């Protein structure tokens, strides 16, 4: 078979082919924004793909891990609303998680799953068959230390931590968008939190905010998801704040 | 660690003293099983390499099982460091040989006695079950004990004073090894044949022999 | 190019061009001499450099404290020969409880180096390798190059632009065995100055000298550690 | 065309319309490349005689492996691609290793050719590894049926000889064995019949300069694989010489 | 169907000269050694202040004691850092002294070239490094750097700086450090060049600066800590 | 709460006491024998009985302790250092043990003090002691006993335990060792011989 | 310290080292037990052109050696033209092989000694049951070891290496006390020899008697 | 792209993005209506089998519709050939269950450990990918009766009427729009099964020969699972031809 | 002679659950004042009672598997499935060269089959059955809640009951009042009760 169709060939782009076509990969299906505030680092996703005929609990775009890191993701590729690829995810990553209570105690570290699930795209350029996955999860969480941390992992699997960042429907937009709405205010504020999430959703706002689904996850403590009937307060008096600035 | 069968009770004792600028080691060369020796000859102190010597003592066959542990890792870290080590490196490689014989452990008492890359001249005691430390003098194996309480009343000196209070100079080490050697053929039934102390500089080794009986 | 894309393409000569392109990376590489005496077995380098605000590369391996190798050609596949050849030595004392002859290895080496060429795409190393080495029998100085195909020599000198250095060897063939630890250097440096221009010599800091023998273990001289062995500067035609 | 350089032989998972794969064709190709290694066989044991192509004067013993030991009472000689000569020395010597192991006896010749010679072709078969590409010939005296003298291909073809040559210049050389006798003659009147050979057929369209380098394997040596002796050598050699002239 | 490497007819491997190239997209990496300790500076590539400087992966611990940054392509040089990270700690735990940055620079250059699949191995790489990294640590002859790169070339450093312009990383370095000189000053040094391969204008947030010393030993840095070395541009 | 290897919980410092030799065996290996070591630098521990079974545990610990920080690039809980030795310990428990540690470092919600027993068990309590013969130590120390302890309020009170126990007992031997540990950063107190305590108090 | 309760044995090998040439003597008699059930029997073999092994004790565990050696000398040969293993890798790394047997409580004694020259030095090497290697002037393990070894060593005290003729002497005084002393052997001896072509030793023969106390 | 980097799953897309998943969702609409609808007693499953041939050996009446396990059964639109393996896989998950949790099986389970399975083939292993939907239903005590949508990548949702086969964006609309919620019984459902299976499909008759019906309806608090006989299937279809037929001219 | 002491009254709905913190090693108690009671989560509790080690390297593991479990169906686990579920792990775990044994207690309240509480035997025996006891104390705690109540009385009255019973844990078996560890479990979550 040629040299080009080949999974080995480090290419004149001076990286391998399946690595970066992943990367290319992170826009369309789904948007997940997660920013960081003191008391509750609060994720959030819009489109879980639901007409309302389907069940909403069999889908998940906010699923925990642990019992203090939870993540949501997007991710563009063939077949709308596509929950299998996200869905092994998070099976391997959320076991190695309960693992890892095991085997070192107390709720893990966000940093550490980040870690983890960073290099777990990463072995995977060395082993057989096999091309990295193109996901990009905003880990969101709080430390057993209780330091809130909000961190983003990238396909190839290089991992930075940020105080808000977003993904999914244009990554490189979304991201943007999010940097004006982000103060240091909206950290300490437990209203402000919420609603940072929610802005960044809009510019790509689909059907109420029933579509809308939003998680606050405390220090140690399970995750929360907020009723899809109350994000649908923030949503009507924010949305008119946020037509005015784009 | 016992030997009536599985491992050799293959007798022996070496003892090493560190001054702060030798290293005296004194060991007999009978090899032997039980009370009887086998045969005369092979020395129980081995050189790894040629910038350390290793003194090992109890059963023959661990003496030897020892020193090629000690021998493979002594090369290894020269080889990376590009430049020697020694004392310091064949104790701590004794430890992960002992973790690696945890659930029956090895009978053999290694001690490197040469000079360290972290410099000053060392005799350092791993015991083949764990552990390590460094001593003031110490003399090992199934004999262990009657080295000890000549080095504890003066090297030590707890609540004892022998020629001086203090760590005891070269040359009454060096006579306190051939003394320890005399004594042990009348009491110990095992120690036989002719003792040869190897002196270490800590690069160079000198031999010679004494008759005892 | 065709051919050694794959490897399972044969050419029309009947020779693989996978093992031939090979060998052309050992001609990119540094020059090195390896000779030995009869008592010695001595590797004289040129190191090379890619900043000089760092030292010089060190071109005198220890693979053990008795057998050292001297590379040319890719530095990747060197350094995992060097390894696998140190972990050899590892275990042949570990075992075995001696020297590892010289012997024993290249041909070892030479048995797994064929492995790669003969699976499917994967490459011979493209690297040559000298081992001197002085082991129990005396010294040896080997050849393993990108083919599995060694030579045992007594002198011969590999890397880039060494032919020159070769030709020298030959006429000092009788001079080798006779030669003392000095003087068996002093023809190093004179076959080594081959490699360089007709505008220069050589200079203790990309000369890097591995000493093995009778006299002494193997130590590696580094930077300015050379020089008690370096004082001694022959001819270079034009 | 009877061969293709490019097509058929992308893979070692490859057949040809004529029944053939090509790469094996390639395979006696690069057995030309290479001088010729001659070994004929006596019923005290077997002789064999290689030219060894040299570059340098500098090459010492244990240098180009020409000669190998399998056994203590079976040699090789071998002909082409030195890289390639390496790992059909492994080959037929692992055999002989589990053998002796196991058996507890001195193999016997008739087993040993047909069950390389099955590894030999196996390679082949596979694309995890690509064909070999060096001829090899097995000599042994045994008593467990005589000396006896096989010859195995890249190919994987084992086939019986009193005489066989392996070069580029085979054809011309087993016509030229033929001629002579050295099929009932003892080892230490075949070695001087070895080197002869090897001097009439060397052609300067086929070969390069030359160092001899010849092999015992028979009573003398006391079954054992040994080279012959340097004294030995140089009058095998100085037949060789007046022989051509 | 197909084989793995591929040379060129210049006599070098294809994958290896595309692996060079790879190095000049990324962060750039700059040690200086000096006898009172190594210290690595590396940018993460920024983009938007609110990427935290605190807690990033380019400074990754190999020991307690040896610290490791990287350049080229940043995600994969984790891989290789995480197997020297594991022959290294392994030492660490039986020598109780120091594991030579030396011997973890040659362990790293056996998995540049070595890759194989399509019928050779699954265990091994479809890929080579295009990951270059400076190995800084202190160890008991003294404090030392090392310099690996895609071709696989372990040299000893006494200075290097590497970054997304080869030229240009080791040309700064020139002007500014000379090997012998106080540690304060090397950190200093450290940074002057790196602004210099970078877009923009030097900053807190843009670099994570950590220093490695026989005193101190590995130490990642967070915010506040980061102030303090920036003071000194 | 076991052999001639303490420590017990007060918010201000830690106390980690170990002897020269607390009677490992009926002898000393060589002329001084340490049972006081940290290979760490932030993490106290306490471990008695045989001579194998604290030297293996708290080196394995040291490997375990640094790979998750390498990784992570902040220190990891008390409670994940703990858990690490205590499944480790597990394993070992059989061939040679009597062995157990008691864990200080700096956790989340401050100071931390986890007590990791050769069963499998993590459990916190005010006071633990590591090996076979703290059985016989238990009284004169639990008189004098609070939660809080201040750092020379600690230290008279190791001083006084040792030379009662020269009366009592016999199994401790030739020094003491005291070692303060502020949270972090551990400093080596007094090795103040056990004979020479038993003379002043 | 070890000593299983041997089944089929061969109780002695006598040897001692001399310049370029060892000489061996190696007991005919095969003791199964009490019964004698072989003697033509020659436990020395022939490994290869320039080395020899002659092993004392079980001869079961012996002959399970013998072809182990052979595969490790044919692997070591192959690399030469006409290279030939020296006597201390092979000796050592059976060595490291009954060191680990004797830890595993059933098993077997056997040791042996290897004669070689395959450096730039004759080694005479041994590998024990218990294991060890070393250089001896004269040797003799097994039953020799514990009962004229002894003999040898008051010889070898005040003179380090015997003459031809006195070793000569001892063998023939040596025979007459096995027999006598020990059980399972007979007077019967093969003298053996290796030198650099390979071993030689023809089969067993009947040497000096003598279970006569009566004259004494 | 301008050429696929894809012709094994040993190596991968040149974007990354598998072209093959669309392709196998194209092999169901080529394969007959799968549909299943939801009743407030049971749950029923309508498929059309492979088989429409008058010869019919008929020792199966499970051919496509399989009965897994003791709560829950399953359906196939695709390939047949497929099924077999699935089906024997499913019926070790489906008992595996049972073995540590001893419950009335969820439909979101015994799906998702299916899901684990259809992912890893088409990412490594060289195995080529399913062109199979499966549908499962079952009972829980928990949410109901529950019907479950499977895709040959492994993508899952949870339904109360979903269908899929002989173009799927049309059946999927068709069989919500027919179905109601909270007014069903199982024979109303199963007459609508008939009628919707009819549309979707090109034959305006339909037999037992061409189509397989199951039952799962839940008997005193347990589920009994059953594909049904021909005699029983006829029923059920002539119960709609009336209506059918009054369509036609 | 089993275990140390434990006893376990369900009420009706409620069920009061105590053991004894002594987790005590060679003679003493090692600790004395944590809760080998664990939360899998909090609508469901498990209780763990048998020797040191089995209690908290059963428990622990179980943990961290309940919250896998959770995240996966997006519901509690269910009530009648965790009986036959516990049954299955300790007879699987019982053979392992270290012994384990659990006598368990399983409380939760479940939307599903309802309340569940669980004795179990050491026999690896699984009944659900309202009285239980850990310990050879097992026959001791039984018994009293067959004559006194038909076990549907007051938790008030309940504990009063308790009382009595650990008056017969300072005389039949060795333990001491100093501290028990008590709890009740009902459908909010783990009540921390008075300690004797």
């Amino acid at each position: 078979m040629s040299y080009d169709r080949a999974i080995t060939v480090f290419s004149p782009d001076g990286h391998l082919f399946q690595v970066e076509y992943a990367q290319e990969a992170v826009k369309k299906g789904s948007t997940a924004v997660g920013v960081r505030g003191r008391d509750i680092v609060v994720l959030g996703v819009e489109k879980k793909s639901v007409a309302k005929l389907q069940d909403e609990r069999t889908v998940r775009k906010i699923c925990a891990l642990d019992d203090n890191v939870c993540m949501a993701f997007a991710v563009v590729a063939s077949v709308s609303g596509l929950t299998a690829d996200a869905r092994i995810v998070i099976n391997r990553a959320r076991v190695e998680c309960q693992s890892h209570r095991l085997t070192v105690g107390d709720p893990v570290t966000v940093e550490y799953i980040t870690r983890y699930i960073a290099s777990l795209k990463q072995r995977y350029t060395q082993s057989n068959g096999r091309r990295p996955f193109g996901i990009s999860a905003l880990i969101v969480g709080f430390d057993f230390d209780g330091t809130p941390r909000l961190y983003q992992t990238d396909p190839s699997g290089t991992y930075h931590a940020w105080k808000a960042n977003a993904i999914g429907r244009g990554a490189k937009s979304v991201r943007e968008f999010l940097e004006k709405n982000y103060t240091d205010d909206a950290i300490e504020t437990d209203d402000l939190t919420i609603k940072l999430v929610i802005k960044a959703l809009l510019e790509v706002v689909q059907s109420g905010g029933k579509n809308i689904e939003l998680a606050v996850m405390r220090r140690d403590q399970p995750l929360k998801i907020l009723s899809p009937e109350e994000i649908e307060k923030y949503v009507a008096e924010i949305e008119k704040e946020k037509e005015e600035n784009e | 660690r016992f030997s009536p069968y599985a491992f050799n009770g293959g007798t022996v004792l070496a003892i090493a003293g560190e001054d702060f600028s030798i290293v005296a080691s004194d060991t007999r060369l009978s090899e032997g099983f039980s009370i009887h020796t086998r045969d005369s000859p092979k020395c129980y102190k081995l050189t790894d390499k040629t910038v350390i010597g290793c003194s090992g003592f109890h059963g023959d066959c661990l003496t030897l099982t020892k020193i090629i542990e000690a021998r493979l890792k002594m090369y290894k870290h020269s080889n990376n460091k590009a430049m020697t080590t020694g004392a310091i490196a064949a104790m701590l490689s004794t430890i992960l040989y002992s973790r690696r014989f945890f659930p029956y452990y090895v009978y053999n008492i290694i001690e490197g006695l040469d000079e360290e890359g972290k410099g000053a001249v060392y005799s350092f005691d791993p015991v083949g079950s764990y552990q390590r430390d460094s001593f003031k003098a110490g003399g090992s194996a199934s004999a262990m004990l009657q080295p000890l309480l000549d080095n504890q009343v003066g090297f030590k000196n707890m609540q004892n004073v022998e020629h001086v209070p203090l760590t005891l100079d070269r040359a009454m080490r060096l006579v306190k090894d051939v003394f320890i050697s005399a004594a042990e053929r009348d009491v110990y039934t095992g120690d036989a044949l002719r003792i040869c102390i190897v002196t270490k500089e800590g690069i160079r080794e000198e031999t010679v022999p004494l008759r005892k009986d | 190019n065709q051919y050694d894309n794959d490897v399972t393409v044969w050419s029309p000569q009947g020779r693989i061009h996978q093992i031939e392109y090979a060998m052309e990376a050992v001609k990119q590489g540094s020059a090195t001499v390896g000779l030995k005496s009869k008592t010695h077995a001595v590797l004289v380098a040129l190191k090379r450099a890619q900043s000089e605000l760092a030292a010089h590369q060190k071109k005198i391996l220890h693979v053990d404290n008795h057998i050292g190798i001297s590379i040319a050609g890719l530095t990747a596949d060197a350094r995992l020969l060097c390894n696998f050849m140190r972990q050899e030595c590892l275990d042949s004392r570990f075992v075995f409880d001696r020297p590892l002859p010289v012997s024993r290895l290249v041909s070892l080496i030479g048995s797994k180096t064929q492995i790669p060429t003969q699976r499917y795409g994967r490459r011979p190393y493209g690297v040559g390798l000298l081992i001197a080495g002085y082991d129990d029998m005396g010294p040896h100085v080997f050849q393993t190059c990108p083919s599995a195909n060694y030579f045992d020599c007594r002198a011969m000198s590999i890397g880039a632009r060494s032919q020159s250095a070769r030709t020298y060897l030959e006429r000092h063939m009788s001079e080798f065995m006779q030669c003392n630890l000095d003087e068996l250097v002093k023809h190093g440096l004179r076959a080594l100055r081959e490699t360089l221009p007709a505008e220069q010599d050589l200079t203790t800091k990309n000369v890097s000298i591995g000493i093995v023998g009778k006299d002494l273990e193997f130590t590696i001289y580094d930077d300015d550690d050379v020089s008690p062995f370096l004082d001694g500067l022959e001819e270079r035609p034009q | 065309m009877s061969s293709i350089g490019t097509g058929y032989d992308l893979s070692a998972s490859t057949f040809s319309p004529d029944g053939r794969v090509f790469q094996v064709e390639y395979a006696m190709k690069a057995v030309e490349n290479s001088s010729t290694a001659i070994g004929i066989r006596c019923k005290d044991g077997v002789v064999f005689g290689v030219e060894k192509l040299v570059l340098s004067k500098l090459y010492e013993e244990g240098s180009n492996k020409r000669l190998f030991n399998v056994d203590r009472h079976v040699g090789m000689a071998v002909a082409g691609l030195l890289a390639d000569a390496r790992s059909l020395a492994d080959i037929a010597r692992e055999e002989a290793s589990n053998f002796r192991s196991n058996f507890g006896y001195n193999i016997p010749l008739k087993h040993l050719a047909d069950r390389v010679a099955m590894y030999v072709h196996a390679y082949t078969l596979y694309s995890a590894v690509r064909p070999f590409g060096c001829s090899f010939m097995l000599g042994s005296y045994s008593v467990n049926d005589g000396a006896q003298l096989y010859m195995i291909d890249p190919s994987g073809v084992s086939y019986g000889y009193w005489g066989c040559a392996i070069g580029k210049a085979r054809q011309a050389a087993k016509t030229e064995i033929e001629k002579l006798q050295m099929k009932e003659m003892t080892c230490r009147d075949v070695v001087k019949e070895v080197a002869k050979i090897i001097y009439i057929v060397h052609d300067e369209v086929k070969d390069k300069a030359f160092e001899l380098e010849l092999s015992w394997v028979g009573e003398l040596t006391k079954g054992r694989h040994e080279i012959v002796p340097k004294d030995v050598r140089e009058e095998a050699e100085k037949y060789a010489k007046e022989s051509l002239k | 169907d197909r084989g793995v490497n591929t040379f060129s007819p210049e006599g070098r491997l294809f994958q290896v000269e595309y692996a060079i190239e790879g190095h000049k997209l990324g962060s750039t990496a700059i040690g200086i050694q000096t006898s009172e300790g190594v210290c690595l500076a590396v940018e993460k590539r920024i983009t938007s202040p609110l990427m935290e400087p605190s807690s990033i992966e380019k400074i990754v611990e190999i020991d307690a004691h040896i610290g490791c940054a990287m350049s080229g392509l940043i995600a994969d040089a984790k891989t290789l850092i995480d197997k020297a990270r594991v022959e290294t700690q392994n030492h660490w735990f039986t020598y109780n002294e120091t594991m030579t940055v030396e011997s973890v620079t040659q362990a790293v250059s056996n998995l540049a070239l070595q890759f194989g699949e399509e019928d050779a191995d699954p265990g091994a790489m479809s890929r080579p490094f295009g990951v270059a990294l400076l190995f800084g640590g202190v160890d008991e002859k003294g404090p030392q750097l090392f310099h690996m790169d895609p071709s696989g070339t372990f040299v000893q450093c006494d200075a290097r700086a590497i970054g997304s312009a080869s030229e240009g990383a080791q040309s700064s370095l020139q002007e500014v450090y000379h090997k012998s000189t106080t540690l304060k000053e090397a950190i200093k040094s450290s940074l002057i060049i790196l602004k210099q391969v970078m877009e923009e204008k030097l900053n807190a947030t843009n670099i994570e600066l950590a220093t490695v010393q026989p005193g101190q030993n590995f130490h990642m840095f967070t915010k506040e800590e980061l102030e303090e070395v920036i003071k000194d541009i | 709460t076991t052999t001639l290897a303490f420590k017990f919980q007060h918010g201000v410092i830690v106390a980690a006491d170990s002897r020269a030799t607390a009677g490992p065996y009926i002898a000393s290996q060589t002329v001084k024998k340490v049972i006081e070591i940290n290979p760490y630098l932030l993490g106290t521990m306490a471990g008695g009985a045989a001579d194998c079974s604290f030297w293996e545990r708290l080196l394995a610990r040291q490997c375990r302790i640094y790979e998750l920080r390498n990784k992570e690039r902040i220190s990891v809980a008390a409670a994940s250092k703990l858990l690490a030795n205590m499944v480790y310990q597990y394993k070992g428990m059989g061939l040679s043990m009597g062995t157990m540690i008691c864990g200080w470092d700096k956790r989340g919600p401050g100071l931390y003090y986890v007590d990791s027993e050769g069963n499998r068990i993590s459990g916190t309590a005010f006071s633990v002691g590591s090996g076979s013969v703290y059985a016989f130590g238990v009284m004169d120390r639990g008189y004098s006993y609070d939660l809080q302890v201040e750092e020379a309020y600690d230290l008279a009170r190791r001083a006084i335990y040792q030379a009662t126990y020269r009366d009592a007992y016999s199994g401790g031997a030739v020094n003491l060792y005291h070692v303060r540990e502020d949270g972090w950063i551990r400093v080596s107190s007094d090795n103040v011989a056990d004979l020479h305590d038993k003379y002043t108090s | 310290t070890q000593n299983p309760m041997v089944t089929g044995t061969s109780v002695l090998g006598v040897k001692f080292d001399c310049g370029v040439v060892i000489a061996a003597d190696m007991l005919g008699s095969y003791g199964s037990l009490a019964r004698f059930r072989n003697i033509s029997r020659i436990m020395r073999v022939n490994d290869s052109t320039m080395l020899g092994a002659s092993g004392d004790y079980a001869d079961f565990q012996y002959l399970k050696q013998v072809l182990g050696q052979m595969v490790i000398d044919e692997e070591l040969f192959g690399d030469g033209h006409s290279y030939s293993p020296r006597a201390i890798h092979s000796w050592l790394t059976r060595a490291m092989y009954s060191r680990r047997s004797k830890m595993n409580p059933l098993w077997n004694t056997k040791v042996i000694g290897g004669y070689a020259g395959g450096e730039s030095f004759l080694g005479y090497v041994d590998m024990l049951g218990v294991a060890y290697e070393a250089p001896s002037l004269a040797t003799g393990y097994g039953a020799y070891l514990a009962q004229p070894l002894l003999r040898e060593v008051l010889e070898k005290q005040p003179v380090l290496s015997q003459t031809e003729a006195r070793e000569l002497v001892e063998r023939c005084m040596r025979v007459l006390y096995y027999r006598d002393a020990r059980s399972y052997n007979r007077f019967q001896v093969a003298t053996v020899t290796e030198k650099g072509v390979e071993i030689e030793g023809p089969l067993s023969a009947q040497t000096n008697w003598d279970i006569a106390h009566m004259i004494s | 792209m301008s050429r696929r980097y894809d012709s094994r799953t040993t190596i991968f897309s040149p974007e990354g993005r598998l072209y093959q998943v669309e392709y196998a969702m194209e092999a169901i609409g080529h394969a007959g209506t799968c549909l299943g609808i939801l009743a407030n007693d049971g749950v029923l499953l309508a498929a059309e089998r492979r088989n429409i041939h008058k010869l019919l050996d008929e020792v199966f009446f499970s051919e496509k519709i399989y009965k897994l396990n003791e709560d829950m059964a399953c359906s196939v639109a695709g390939i047949t050939s497929d099924a077999n393996v699935l089906t024997n896989e499913l019926r070790l998950i489906a008992q595996r269950y049972l073995l540590q949790y001893q419950e009335p099986i969820p439909c979101e389970q015994l799906v998702t450990a299916l899901c684990d399975i259809k992912q890893a083939y088409t990412q490594f292993g060289g195995k080529r990918p399913f062109g199979v939907s499966l549908l499962y239903i079952g009972w829980d005590k928990h949410y109901g009766f529950q019907l479950y949508q499977s895709d040959p990548s492994g993508n899952y949702g949870g339904w109360k009427a979903t269908c899929i086969g002989n173009n799927s964006a049309a059946a999927v609309s068709m069989l919500k729009q027919d179905y109601k919620e909270g007014e069903m019984t199982l024979k109303s459902a199963l007459a609508l099964a008939v009628k919707v299976l009819n549309k979707t499909m090109d034959v305006s008759k339909l037999s037992a020969e061409k189509v397989e019906i199951a039952t799962l309806t839940r008997e005193n608090g347990k589920t009994v699972i059953r594909v049904l006989k021909q005699k029983e299937v006829e029923q059920l279809i002539k119960k709609h031809e009336e209506e059918e037929a009054k369509a036609e001219r | 002679m089993e275990y140390l002491i434990g006893i376990q009254g369900p009420d009706y709905v409620l069920v009061a659950s105590d053991r004894v913190a002594a987790s005590n090693i060679v003679q003493m108690k090692d600790d004395h004042d944590k809760m080998f009671k664990m939360s899998e989560k909090i609508l469901l509790l498990c209780v763990g009672e048998a020797g040191d080690t089995v209690q908290f390297a059963e428990y622990i593991q179980k943990n961290v598997q309940l919250y896998k479990m959770r995240n996966g169906y997006e519901l509690s686990p269910t009530a009648a499935a965790n009986f036959t579920r516990r049954n299955l792990a300790d007879c699987l775990r019982s053979r392992t060269p270290y012994h384990v044994n659990l006598l368990l207690a399983g409380y939760d309240e479940h939307e599903g089959p309802a309340l569940y509480y669980m004795d179990y035997l050491a026999a690896l025996a699984k009944a659900p059955f309202a009285a239980h006891g850990y310990g050879a104390f097992l026959t001791l705690s039984i018994l009293d809640r067959y004559y006194t109540p038909t076990i549907s009385r007051e938790r008030a009255v309940e504990l009063l009951r308790k009382c009595l019973e650990e008056l017969q844990k300072r005389f039949i078996l060795n333990l001491p009042t100093f501290s028990v560890r008590v709890i009740d479990k009902d459908g909010i979550h783990n009540l921390e009760n008075i300690t004797f």
